[PDB]
């Protein structure tokens, strides 16, 4: 999981 | 068998030793109460939800999660014996940040930036 699309 | 969050942080321990010292007076009243104001504040104003959030492995890799919501209560509840305690819970709540993402996250850039004005504010505390 992650908190934000990768950047 | 779906995701849960554990229970938060103790806030309260009748048999905790405690204090109410300038210092930690300040750490609420100046520190906190103005960090918890800024526009990057959000996310750390109380424990990750890691099932509202989707973040099913968040707790898999973080065992001593820490939050301003947590930090707030124990100051509050003059949980803390000294200054020193409560900055540690600062700290714990940032390498969190770091720890779990990567640089360059919105959510490490956010943290960077609470952390640079926490220094900046306890660089000089009361005596």
């Amino acid at each position: 999981a992650t908190k934000a699309a990768r950047k | 068998m779906g995701s849960t969050n554990p229970p938060p942080p103790e806030t309260s321990n009748p048999n905790k030793p405690k204090r109410q010292t300038n210092q930690l007076q300040y750490l609420l009243r100046v520190v906190l109460k103005t960090l918890w104001k800024h526009q990057f504040a959000w996310p750390f104003q109380q424990p990750v939800d890691a099932v509202k959030l989707n973040l099913p492995d968040y707790y898999k890799i973080i065992k001593t999660p820490m939050d301003m919501g947590t930090i707030k209560k124990r100051l509050e509840n003059n949980y803390y014996w000294n200054a020193q305690e409560c900055i540690q819970d600062f700290n714990t709540m940032f390498t969190n940040c770091y720890i779990y993402n990567k640089p360059g996250d919105d959510i490490v850039l956010m943290a960077e930036a609470l952390e640079k004005l926490f220094l900046q504010k306890i660089n000089e505390l009361p005596t």
